[PDB]
């Protein structure tokens, strides 16, 4: 019902139901909630990541009071970016997506703000 | 299909004439029918939990599922076969059965895998063959 039952669901997806997820896919998994660690913290992580460690890491590092804090930047929050200019930042930086990019904007809806995106992503999760 | 056992299992698990859905499903599985949560809820919004033989026959038909085969079920198991070997890890196949659809607990699915084959790499093709039987 809570986050505990939702975290387990998210592991079986990124691991593709694997017991031991690959380091790179584990980072996709943490980010999907609103978890980003410091350069040092990201080295403190174990060699082989498993479900048991993932769920401990989930409790500690996930934001509960405001699930997506990392999206808020208040110079970037209040400001309105056009749909085309927003995709410009996205297409150059992108490390994941291909055509699921059009589907992210649909999850939000011309001029958008970060507090709108975070609010909609809180309902997505 | 066995017509004789249909009536026998009804009166055996009947109570005050009417039969409870839990028992109707139990009898469906006793014959060789596979009721899911979708088939179970369809009858709930009609005459209640307890329903007579008149209504029990209508539930026997919703449990038939004639259009069931090897590729009508693997739509979730092939979805997780990124390795392209056909063989799927016991544990991989396990967690699939626990999290989504019908609530099959760890022990329910765990023992079902080992009962089919002892090996870790289990083909979800040969798996459909016997559970559908």
């Amino acid at each position: 019902s809570d986050m505990e039952e939702k975290f387990r669901e998210a592991f079986i997806l990124f691991s593709s139901c694997s017991d031991h997820i690959e380091m790179y896919k584990f980072f996709e998994l943490m980010n999907s909630f609103g978890i980003i660690l410091t350069n040092d913290e990201k080295a403190a992580l174990p060699n082989d990541i498993n479900m048991d460690y993932w769920l401990n890491f989930a409790k500690k590092h996930y934001n509960y009071e405001q699930p997506f804090k990392h999206i808020n930047n208040e110079q970037n929050t209040n400001v309105q970016i056009k749909i085309d200019n927003f995709l410009g930042i996205m297409k150059a930086l992108d490390t994941r997506l291909t055509e699921s990019d059009l589907n992210i904007l649909l999850q939000i809806t011309s001029t958008l703000n970060l507090k709108t995106v975070s609010q909609k992503l809180t309902e997505s999760i | 299909v066995d017509e004789s056992d249909v009536r026998i299992y009804f009166n055996e698990k009947s109570s005050g004439g009417k039969i409870s859905i839990d028992n109707a499903s139990y009898n469906a599985r006793k014959l060789g029918l596979a009721p899911s949560s979708i088939d179970e809820k369809k009858i709930k919004e009609l005459y209640g939990d307890n329903l007579t033989y008149e209504q029990y026959l209508e539930y026997l038909s919703i449990c038939v599922h004639d259009k069931d085969n090897v590729e009508e079920l693997i739509k979730m198991f092939a979805h997780f076969d990124n390795n392209c070997t056909g063989y799927l890890t016991k544990s991989q196949m396990k967690n699939i059965l626990t999290t989504w659809g019908d609530a099959l607990t760890d022990q329910e699915a765990i023992d079902a895998l080992n009962a089919f084959s002892s090996e870790d790499n289990i083909d979800y093709k040969l798996f459909c063959e016997d559970i559908l039987q």
